[PDB]
Order: structure tokens, then C-alpha cells, then sequence
């Protein structure tokens, strides 16, 4: 009982599982990879002020998700991506593990039909400004 | 949820700010 | 042309999530993560070609991860460990990034209670005798 | 076949019969 195993192999496999997701990420799709990260990086403080304006469920943050993708915009989008990012800092091991991939499961789900055209027109704006 | 349907709609608020901070 | 968002967001995302893991982890849980990538290393080519042995979604891996987890072993779950990690390397896109999170579930849901302790005590002595 | 996919399973426990006593020996 020294060492969390599930919580070892969560790292062994998203460390592997980011490398090869970015590997076959086309020049464009890295570009905006690097725009969502800044976009997300911004959104982040307010996103933290209003989560802990009401702090106290996993049902709960894929409510948030939900209701940010209702029929929407890149700027909820992007929110809603930062919010599971969050997430996924808190849930670091054991039970939480099963928590963050239904709720990525929840954003890439719940994602408008228009969503690639509508970020990859958004995120490019976003690498002109930054 | 009363208070999720409220913290959701200053979520929404969060996003609808960062598409106008673009234009 | 366009990107494929869900791509770049799963990217983002499982950085983030693979940044904020490591950065939870115990010191003794980060010397086994090490272990857990060398030890990784020599199983990956002999499962691979075991793979092209014969055959050439989730379910095929889903039923060997299973198999390899019946009540097991260290060798045996780091086998799983590694099979889950070669088809989210060809899993990469759209329907296929569910299909990691379908056997990665099985794996972890899958662990014996012992793993803790039985993988604490092998993923150190394979760090020592790779050291 | 289904069968394919438990012989191909036997095959994955010998190996990792096999890694559990390679990375301790030595
Ligand atoms: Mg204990
Ligand atoms: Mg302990
Ligand atoms: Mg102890
Ligand atoms: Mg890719
Ligand atoms: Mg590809
Ligand atoms: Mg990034
Ligand atoms: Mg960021
Ligand atoms: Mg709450
Ligand atoms: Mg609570
Ligand atoms: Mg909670
Ligand atoms: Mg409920
Ligand atoms: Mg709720
Ligand atoms: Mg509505
Ligand atoms: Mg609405
Ligand atoms: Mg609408
Ligand atoms: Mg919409
Ligand atoms: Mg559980
Ligand atoms: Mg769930
Ligand atoms: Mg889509
Ligand atoms: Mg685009
Ligand atoms: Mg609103
Ligand atoms: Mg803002
Ligand atoms: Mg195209
Ligand atoms: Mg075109
Ligand atoms: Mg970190
Ligand atoms: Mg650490
Ligand atoms: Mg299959
Ligand atoms: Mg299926
Ligand atoms: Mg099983
Ligand atoms: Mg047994
Ligand atoms: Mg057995
Ligand atoms: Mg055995
Ligand atoms: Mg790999
Ligand atoms: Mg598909
Ligand atoms: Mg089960
Ligand atoms: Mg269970
Ligand atoms: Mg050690
Ligand atoms: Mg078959
Ligand atoms: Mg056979
Ligand atoms: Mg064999
Ligand atoms: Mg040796």
C-alpha cells in the first residue's frame, strides 16, 4: 500500500496518450492547440472566482459543461474546456480517475455540430492578438 | 439544481465575455 | 484547411491532466512511474508483434487487458499498462479517443485490490536493478 | 475469431509471466 498504482499508471498513460494525440496534430491543428492553451489560460481566474464564489458531485461540473454547450459560442466553448481542465487537476486519483474522462466524455459529446469551423475561425484570431 | 442553473448562467456570462474580447 | 477541435482539446486536456497527476504524485509513486516506463519499454516490441501475430474497436483490447488482469500479476498488468498505451497511440481521433477511455476504464476498473502494494514492491526492485 | 482473440490472450500472459520475473533477475 505504499504507492497509488492506479494513480501511477493514470500518469504513465496521459503523458503517452498527450505525445501521441500532439504527434499526429496537423501544423495548423498545433497552432491552435497553443491559441486554446492561451485562450483557456486567460478564462481561467474568473472561471476559479465564480467555482469558488459557490463552493461546496461529478454530475455537477458535467452540468456546467452542459449547459455552456446548450445551443453556444467558442468563447463558452473554451470555458467549458478550462472547467474540465480544472477538474482534472482535482481529480488526481483512485475513484476521481472514473470522474474526469466522463466528463471530457460530457464536452466532446455535448459539442455543436459547427465546432470545428466556428473554433478554428475563433482560435486564428486568437494568434493575432497574442 | 437552483444554485447550479445560477452559477451555469455566470459561466455562460465567462464565455459570452471572452467572444466579445476578441472583437 | 479546418482543424478537428475535439482533437486539439483532447490534446490540451490530457497534457493538463498528465502535468496535474505527476504533480500529485508521491516521491515513491514518481520512482515507480520511472520503473513503469522502462519496464514498458521491453514489453512494448514482443507485444506488438504479438498483435501482428495474428489479427493484422475497444473490444478485442478490452478482452485482453481483462484476460491479462484475471485473477494476476505485475508483469501481467504492466502488460495492460502498455497495451492500453499502444492503441491510444493509433487512437488519436474522433470516435476512436472514445474507445481509449473505454479500455483505459476496464483496466483501472479491473485492478486486484493488491496492486498497491504488489506493484509498489515490483516497481521498485525493477528501479533498482535498472539503476 | 473470438477464439483468435484467447489464444492471442494466452500469448499477451506469457509475456507478461515472462516480465514479471526478467525485471527482477539480473
Ligand atoms: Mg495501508
Ligand atoms: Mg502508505
Ligand atoms: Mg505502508
Ligand atoms: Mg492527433
Ligand atoms: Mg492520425
Ligand atoms: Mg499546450
Ligand atoms: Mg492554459
Ligand atoms: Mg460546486
Ligand atoms: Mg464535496
Ligand atoms: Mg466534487
Ligand atoms: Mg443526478
Ligand atoms: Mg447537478
Ligand atoms: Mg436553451
Ligand atoms: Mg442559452
Ligand atoms: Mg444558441
Ligand atoms: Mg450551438
Ligand atoms: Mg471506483
Ligand atoms: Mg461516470
Ligand atoms: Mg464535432
Ligand atoms: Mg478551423
Ligand atoms: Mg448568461
Ligand atoms: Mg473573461
Ligand atoms: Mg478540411
Ligand atoms: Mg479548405
Ligand atoms: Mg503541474
Ligand atoms: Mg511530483
Ligand atoms: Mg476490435
Ligand atoms: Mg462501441
Ligand atoms: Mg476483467
Ligand atoms: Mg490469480
Ligand atoms: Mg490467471
Ligand atoms: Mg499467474
Ligand atoms: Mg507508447
Ligand atoms: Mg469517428
Ligand atoms: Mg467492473
Ligand atoms: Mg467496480
Ligand atoms: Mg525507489
Ligand atoms: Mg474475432
Ligand atoms: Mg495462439
Ligand atoms: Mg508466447
Ligand atoms: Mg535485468
Amino acid at each position: 500500500d505504499d504507492i497509488d498504482a492506479s494513480a501511477v499508471m493514470a500518469a504513465y498513460l496521459a503523458r503517452e496518450y498527450a505525445e501521441a494525440v500532439e504527434e499526429q496534430l496537423t501544423p495548423r491543428e498545433r497552432d491552435a492547440l497553443e491559441a486554446l492553451r492561451v485562450s483557456g489560460e486567460e478564462v481561467r481566474s474568473p472561471l476559479l472566482q465564480e467555482l469558488s464564489n459557490a463552493g461546496e458531485n461529478s454530475h455537477i461540473p458535467a452540468a456546467l459543461v452542459s449547459a455552456l454547450l446548450e445551443a453556444t459560442s467558442p468563447g463558452r466553448m473554451v470555458t467549458a474546456v478550462e472547467l474540465c481542465a480544472q477538474m482534472g487537476r482535482l481529480w488526481t486519483r483512485g475513484r476521481q480517475l472514473v470522474d474526469f474522462m466522463r466528463l471530457v466524455y460530457v464536452l466532446l459529446d455535448r459539442l455543436p455540430p459547427t465546432a470545428d469551423e466556428d473554433l478554428g475561425a475563433w482560435l486564428q484570431a486568437v494568434a493575432r492578438v497574442h | 439544481d437552483a444554485s447550479t442553473k445560477k452559477l451555469s448562467e455566470c459561466l455562460k456570462r465567462i464565455g459570452d465575455e471572452l467572444d466579445s474580447n476578441m472583437e
